[PDB]
């Protein structure tokens, strides 16, 4: 519904992107003469995977799961940009601004902390 | 006086203190086990079980 800050504060929901009903499987018509924008783009990570260092003999590295240690501080939101219609009919989103980066520290087995600038800048 | 090599014979007819001595020996062995593992965990590299 229309929640308020006071409904959300402290619950962890401020780090969650909005969602759509399971029945929203429709279609947004794109009018090439028109010009479009993304008014809000929200990205909520749910898993962080880090490529392990395959030792000298190697064979192949895997992406291993990690533990988040920096709490519900990870999402990107309020991102905006124009949605252009290219002449070949594709759409291209060009980010202008937004909260488009979060520092994140995850932890690997054994205890190695891995910080990263989770971002979609530009 | 007892010679040094016989001090522990004072337990031969003292079941209680014999048990106390055994308890202390068992304490020391379980402690060793715990200390040895912690040392090994502090020094073990788990990242290559092949080589
Ligand atoms: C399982 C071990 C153990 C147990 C349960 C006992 C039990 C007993 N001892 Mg025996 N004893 C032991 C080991 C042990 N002893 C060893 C190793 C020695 C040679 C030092 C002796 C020498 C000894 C004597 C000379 C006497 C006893 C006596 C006795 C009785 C009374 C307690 C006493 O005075 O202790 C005293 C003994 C100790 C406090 C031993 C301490 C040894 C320390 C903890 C070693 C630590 C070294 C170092 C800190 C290690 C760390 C690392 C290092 C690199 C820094 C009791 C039956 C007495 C008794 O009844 O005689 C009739 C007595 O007069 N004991
Ligand atoms: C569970 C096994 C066990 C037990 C309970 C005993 C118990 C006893 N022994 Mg026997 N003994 C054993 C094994 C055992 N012994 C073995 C394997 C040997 C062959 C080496 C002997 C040879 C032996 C002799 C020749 C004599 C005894 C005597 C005695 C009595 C007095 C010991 C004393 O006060 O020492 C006091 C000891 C000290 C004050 C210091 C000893 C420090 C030694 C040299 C090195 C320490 C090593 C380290 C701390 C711990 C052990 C490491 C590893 C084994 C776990 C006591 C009833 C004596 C006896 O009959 O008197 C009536 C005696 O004369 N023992
Ligand atoms: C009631 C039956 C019964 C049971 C279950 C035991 C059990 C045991 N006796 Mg024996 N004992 C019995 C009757 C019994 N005894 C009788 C009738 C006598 C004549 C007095 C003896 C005299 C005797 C002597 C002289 C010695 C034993 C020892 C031991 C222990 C050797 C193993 C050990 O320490 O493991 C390692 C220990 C653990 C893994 C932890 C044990 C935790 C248990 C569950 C006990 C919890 C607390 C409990 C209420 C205390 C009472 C214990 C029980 C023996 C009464 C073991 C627990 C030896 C001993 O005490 O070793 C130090 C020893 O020296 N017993
Ligand atoms: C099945 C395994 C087992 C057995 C049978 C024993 C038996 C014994 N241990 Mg125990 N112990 C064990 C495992 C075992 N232990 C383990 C795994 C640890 C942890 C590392 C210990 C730690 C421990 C300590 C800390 C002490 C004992 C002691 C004793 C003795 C107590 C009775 C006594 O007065 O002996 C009389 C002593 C003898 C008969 C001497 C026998 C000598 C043996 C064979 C060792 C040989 C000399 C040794 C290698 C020299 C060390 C040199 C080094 C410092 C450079 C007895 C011989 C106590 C002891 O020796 O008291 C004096 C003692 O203080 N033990
Ligand atoms: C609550 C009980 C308990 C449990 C679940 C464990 C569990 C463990 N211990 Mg600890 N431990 C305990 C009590 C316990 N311990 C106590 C009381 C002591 C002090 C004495 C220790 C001292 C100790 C040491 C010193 C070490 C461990 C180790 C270990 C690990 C390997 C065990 C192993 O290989 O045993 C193997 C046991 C045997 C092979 C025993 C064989 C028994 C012989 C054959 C006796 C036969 C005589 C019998 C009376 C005849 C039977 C008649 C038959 C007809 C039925 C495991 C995590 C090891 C480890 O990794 O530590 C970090 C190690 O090195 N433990
Ligand atoms: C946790 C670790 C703790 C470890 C504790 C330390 C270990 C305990 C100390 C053990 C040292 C033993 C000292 C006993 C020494 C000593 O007390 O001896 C003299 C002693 C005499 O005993 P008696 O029966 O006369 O009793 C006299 C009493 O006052 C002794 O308490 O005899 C014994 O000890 C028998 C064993 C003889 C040992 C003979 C050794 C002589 C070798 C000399 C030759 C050397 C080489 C030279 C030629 C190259």
């Amino acid at each position: 519904q229309t929640l308020t800050y006071d409904d959300i504060v402290g619950t962890g929901l401020a780090n969650k992107c909005p969602t759509l009903d399971d029945t929203a499987r429709g279609a947004y018509p794109i009018d090439s003469s028109q010009t479009y924008r993304i008014a809000r783009l929200c990205l909520q990570p749910t898993t962080f995977l880090v490529k392990e260092e395959p030792k000298n003999k190697r064979q192949e590295a895997e992406f291993v799961p990690t533990k988040l240690v920096t709490r519900e501080t990870t999402s990107l939101d309020q991102i905006q940009g124009e949605l252009k219609v290219n002449s070949d009919g594709s759409l291209t989103f060009v980010e202008e601004d937004g909260i488009d980066f979060q520092p994140v520290t995850v932890q690997m087995a054994g205890g190695e902390r891995i910080p990263l600038l989770f971002t979609v800048k530009n | 006086g007892l010679p040094w090599y016989r001090v522990h014979t004072v337990l031969i007819n003292d079941p209680g203190r014999l048990i106390a001595a055994h308890l202390m020996h068992t304490a020391l062995v379980a402690g060793w086990a715990g200390s040895m593992a912690l040392y090994e965990l502090a020094t073990f590299d788990p990242s290559d079980p092949v080589l």
